[PDB]
């Protein structure tokens, strides 16, 4: 209640989130006040993981291993091995001054950490000499007393994984790099872990529907707070999810001087049939047209309303709500993909209604009565090779590929037979008329005991189209039992955002999320982020906000570094505001003349100085190498910041760590093309083909603002043509040679042409626009890349890249070189395509999200004719040569 | 607080290893470790000047010759080790300090000529042949043995005040 302690912490998470936790205390929702209580046990379940083997179950949470997927190496990437083995660097510190010495040893990649210490251990010991004082004292007290540590970051082996399958590990293999790897005691990391402290908070402490013998009817009594600019009406609809189950019916029409209805919308839907998800949608409309010009229909406001609460009762008698203003444009003027809930700005427009107030309170029936009417409905209903084969032929389609009428009760009569192909699951519940009790009862039923499915496949049943609470509670125990820590990390935003389309704060997604992202703290880190950065969207702030609490009541010490974090964003958010507020004419000369003189300030350098960096939070930020900061030439004035890395062996990884801080853009799209480019390299990379790719950090951290990784020793092609004074087609061939002579210049050709293959397959795919020279970037040993992922989903070979590819010759099309980089290109373009739908339910995740370029699916329906998956695999592969084959 | 960057170089099996263990930590190996690149520090007063010695030993096997060219760029002089029992340590010497100016393409760099297992009373190398390419390269040279502690201070010692030659 007044504990110390509690007044404390109430103080320091709310300064995390950006809102007092006592606005939670002032929320008189019973189930906002409900959530606060009962999420608390996951809470409890995580600490108690934490503490269960300490303090090496702590380690494990703080410094979890950023592990790969699987420990196979593929053929590729074994044969980069010195005949299996690898040579690896481990370094100790000796002096109290922080000085360094070595040993390098040549071992196997399968060796566990504990083994690579062994060799040391063994090296170490053969330089010393000892008789049964050697065996018995140095190898007994020297095992078990170190680990291995990344030289330069916070990252440690703390896991008997094969040391290759740590990403460091991976990484130096693939790209030639040295491991160095330094040497601490355990017990010299046990010291510096926090102590646990989380005690719970002081807020710890009559009728069926289906015997209801009426149809649905809606009362809209009147509205307030209307400002005119002819005649306005209220636009309603039953929505199922995205999908209605009904007709959609509107008011009388009535002037907005003073606007009143009273009137009773009906309903083509018997109230026994209303399933559990089921949602009111409504908005106010306007009319404007009249004497000669065609009338016009815009919403003014709109909101939506779950029919069913919390406690599973259907809502009955008056009610009121304030809408929210109209979306970034819409297709209709109703937004069912909206959030549910009233607006808790009041001075909006406000609309009354009353629903029909049967005599009892009305719930929800029960799975008993459920399961005895479904096996009602299937008994007075009371194998074939041919179908069979078709029913496969239906669960390799795309998620959005239309399945005809025909199909859909070609699958729903074969329902008790799917179970076989149980990936067929989100094709057979799509061909289920939601509108029938008879049919959800038995659908009910056959998903209760359903076979489990991989996450890729379960995430689909997350998005929009299925909110239904047994579907996703489904998808929800598949995700526990095989979604790993890394997948979790690698498919974090998606399962972020699909959030929102929980009709209800307490669920089973976001318990799962929170016990994960108290269980591992990298996860909790962008967990974190992904949820404040979206705090100022105030449709999602009180269920984003009350997790956001929830995490930092429990997530540990974590809360203290997180702080330091948010209050140097906020400096430096208030720094670029100012600057575009009282300098954005001004040269940047004089601008940079009020940068610095506001960064030498006290309460400003102490704050940027001495945190973890939120792309990455094994890199520690120190010093604020403030020389080296300077604003960039881009339109809305982004940050070069140079940070030193305080670590004992800075020197080994890199001593600045060079971060762009952007205020003014959206970086939400940045964001996802770059987590799609990572995961067509991961495709292409476990199949053979060794095209590198570079997908640089990129963090949205607020209302069009985030941070972007640095990527060193890149050059723009424009740069590389502006050196050398006007454009020519054979200078990108030149300088490519002129930095890389002699033997090493036919590896950085092959490395070029694998790049440039791989991001002519991605930029069409993806099909991002406004590629030029200055989105275009090469690095110095040859790898290709692309920046700048503006727009998306609204063709690209360039004979100055063909002549580097062809190694200078006239006809580069007519080259063996040329013919090995499209067979390059054709077996990527199909290993994207055969993993289409995994692409496809990503950006049917985010739809939840307020993109612009994401707000229906016939935006994602760009990516069906790219990847050609109405046509056969042939003549898709025919499509695509002949596309990326025209000119060129 | 000076501190000198050395670097032992040689065939593989002549000994490298040995010379700077015996330095270190007053001990002598008798099993052939194989090295590829090791680090090793200890403070020394020579001449009244308390100075930081680094030592790199390297690998005498021709399997790292790759990791050569690093340690040359970095090093400030080098201990050019050969051994009195075979010809060949000899022979690639020349590669050895002909490589080391072609780094540096500075003819004149610090580089004193060592020969271990002087305590061995077989020796099938001649004393006055390595001062003959002592002479000719412009370098000292010091016979050591790396389990009496022959010189092993006077190996090194002369490469630190050769450096400071250059300096
Ligand atoms: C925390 O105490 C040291 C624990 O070290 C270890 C623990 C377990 C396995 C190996 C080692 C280990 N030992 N010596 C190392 N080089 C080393 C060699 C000689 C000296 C003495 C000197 N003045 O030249 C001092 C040194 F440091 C190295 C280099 C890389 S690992 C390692
Ligand atoms: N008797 C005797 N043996 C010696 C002497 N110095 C070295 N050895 C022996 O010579 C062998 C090779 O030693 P080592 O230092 O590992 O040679 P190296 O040049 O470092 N080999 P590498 O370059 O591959 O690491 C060992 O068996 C060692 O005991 C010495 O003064 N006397
Ligand atoms: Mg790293
Ligand atoms: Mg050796």
């Amino acid at each position: 209640v007044g504990n110390r302690e509690e007044k404390i912490l109430n103080r320091e998470i709310g300064f995390a989130i950006g809102m007092p936790v006592c606005e939670f205390d002032m929320v008189k929702d019973p189930e906002v006040q409900d959530f606060r209580r009962n999420i608390l046990n996951v809470c409890k379940e995580a600490v108690d993981l934490r503490d269960l083997n300490s303090p090496h179950s702590r380690a494990m949470y703080v410094y979890p291993p950023n592990v790969e997927s699987s420990p196979e190496l593929p053929k590729h990437i074994y044969n980069k091995l010195d005949k299996g083995q690898i040579i690896v660097v481990i370094w100790v510190i000796v002096s109290p001054n922080n000085d360094k010495q070595k040993y390098t040893l040549k071992i196997n990649h399968d060796c566990v950490p504990e083994q690579v210490i062994a060799e040391a251990i063994r090296k170490k010991t053969r330089s010393m000499l000892l008789s049964s004082e050697q065996l018995k004292l140095c190898v007994l007290e020297y095992q078990g007393k170190y680990i291995l540590k990344v030289c330069g970051c916070d990252e440690y082996f703390l896991e008997k994984y094969p040391l290759s399958q740590y990403k460091y590990i991976r990484s130096c293999i693939m790209l030639g790099r040295m491991p160095n790897l330094m040497l601490m005691a355990k017990e010299s990391l046990y010291s510096q872990l926090p102590m646990d402290c989380f005690t719970m908070p002081s807020y710890s402490r009559t009728k069926s529907l289906w015997v209801i013998n009426s149809a649905l009817r809606i009362k809209i009594l009147c509205a307030t707070y209307v400002n005119v600019n002819d005649k306005i009406y209220v636009r309603t609809g039953i929505y199922h999810g995205g999908e209605p189950l009904c007709d959609n019916v509107n008011t009388q029409r009535v002037p907005c001087s003073n606007p009143r209805w009273n009137e009773w919308l009906n309903y083509d839907i018997y109230i026994p049939d209303l399933p559990r998800a089921a949602r009111l949608c409504l908005s106010i409309c306007s009319v404007k047209g009249r004497k000669g010009a065609k009338e016009e229909h815009c919403p003014l406001a709109w909101g939506n309303i779950n029919l069913f609460d919390y406690t599973d009762t259907l809502v009955s008698g008056k009610m009121a709500l304030n809408l929210w203003p109209v979306p970034h444009g819409l297709e209709d003027l109703l937004n069912p993909i909206g959030v549910t809930g009233s607006n808790p700005n009041k001075e909006t427009p406000c609309l009354e209604l009353e629903f029909d107030w049967f005599s009892s309170v009305v719930k929800f029936p029960d799975m008993s009565v459920i399961e005895e009417h479904a096996n009602w409905s299937v008994s007075r209903e009371a194998l074939r090779e041919n179908d069979k084969e078709q029913l496969k032929a239906i669960s390799t389609r795309d998620p959005l590929s239309e399945i005809t009428e025909q199909e859909k009760d070609f699958l729903w009569s074969h329902r008790h037979y799917c179970v076989t192909i149980p990936e067929i699951l989100p094709k057979l519940l799509l061909s289920v008329k939601w509108n029938s009790r008879d049919e959800v009862a038995q659908m009910y039923c056959l998903v209760k005991d359903w076979p489990p499915i991989k996450p890729e496949q379960a995430m689909e049943l997350l998005d929009c189209n299925y909110p239904d609470p047994m579907v996703r509670g489904f998808a929800v125990r598949c995700l526990e039992k095989y979604l790993t820590d890394d997948k979790l990390s690698q498919y974090l935003i998606q399962l972020v955002q699909v959030l929102k389309y929980e009709q209800y704060l307490d669920n089973l997604l976001v318990r799962f999320l929170l016990k994960k992202a108290l269980t591992n703290q990298r996860i909790g880190h962008f967990f974190f982020w992904h949820l404040k950065s979206e705090m100022h969207n105030k449709t999602v702030s009180q269920r984003f906000g009350l997790l956001l609490e929830s995490y930092c009541r429990a997530c540990g010490m974590y809360l203290k570094h997180l702080n330091r974090q948010v209050e140097a964003m906020e400096k430096l958010i208030n720094l670029t505001d100012i600057l575009k507020q009282e300098k954005k004419d001004e040269t940047q000369k004089v601008q940079m003349k009020f940068l610095v003189e506001q960064m030498r300030r006290p309460d400003f350098m102490d704050a940027l100085q001495g945190f973890l960096s939120p792309l990455n939070p094994a890199h520690q930020l120190g010093n604020l190498r403030l020389e080296e900061c300077r604003i960039m030439s881009s339109a809305k004035r982004p940050l070069w910041l140079n940070w030193e890395n305080p670590d004992i062996m800075s020197e080994l990884l890199f001593q600045n760590n060079e971060i762009i801080f952007k205020n003014g853009d959206d970086l939400r799209q940045d964001m996802l093309t770059l987590q799609i480019i990572r995961i067509m390299e991961n495709i292409w990379q476990n199949q053979g083909l060794d095209l590198r790719m570079l997908p640089y950090g990129c963090l949205s951290i607020g209302d069009c603002v985030g941070l972007i990784e640095v990527v060193r020793n890149s050059h723009t092609i424009m740069q590389i043509q502006c050196k050398g004074l006007q454009f020519n087609s054979h200078t990108l061939h030149q300088w490519l040679k002129d930095k890389n002579k002699g033997e090493i210049y036919d590896a950085a050709i092959d490395l070029f042409t694998r790049s440039c293959a791989g991001y002519c397959v991605a930029t069409f795919i993806l099909g991002i626009g406004d590629r030029h020279n200055s989105n275009i970037m090469v690095k110095d040993d040859g790898q290709l890349f692309h920046i700048d992922f503006g727009h998306f989903l609204d063709f690209v070979l360039t004979q100055d890249f063909l002549i580097v590819i062809s190694k200078g010759a006239q006809e580069c099309t007519k080259t063996r070189e040329f013919e090995r980089f499209q067979e390059m290109c054709y077996k990527a373009y199909l290993a994207i395509r055969q993993h289409a739908n995994l692409f496809i339910n990503l950006f049917s995740m985010m739809l939840g999200s307020g993109m612009p370029e994401l707000q229906s699916f016939d935006d994602i329906a760009y990516i069906r004719k790219t990847l050609a998956l109405d046509k056969t695999e042939q003549e898709a592969l025919e499509y695509f040569m002949k596309q990326m084959n025209d000119a060129h | 607080m000076t501190e000198y960057k050395l670097v032992v170089v040689g065939a593989g099996g002549v000994g490298k290893s040995a010379l700077t263990i015996q330095l270190i930590q007053n001990h002598f190996v008798d099993e052939y470790d194989p090295t590829i690149e090791d680090s090793y520090r200890k403070q020394v007063v020579i001449d009244g000047e308390t100075c930081l010695l680094d030592i790199l030993d390297t690998a005498g096997q021709e399997e790292y010759s790759a990791m050569r060219d690093q340690y040359m760029r970095t090093g400030e002089g080098f201990l050019c080790v050969f051994a009195i029992n075979n010809t060949k340590s000899f022979e690639d010497i020349h590669h050895y300090r002909e490589q080391i100016k072609r780094v540096k393409d500075s003819e004149d760099v610090p580089m004193v000529l060592v020969g271990n297992k002087c305590d061995l009373p077989s020796r099938t190398v001649d004393t006055k042949q390595a001062q003959d390419l002592a002479r000719s390269y412009g370098i000292p040279f010091i016979e050591t043995s790396a389990k009496t502690r022959q010189g092993v201070d006077d190996a090194f010692y002369t490469l630190v005040r050769e450096i400071r030659k250059h300096k």
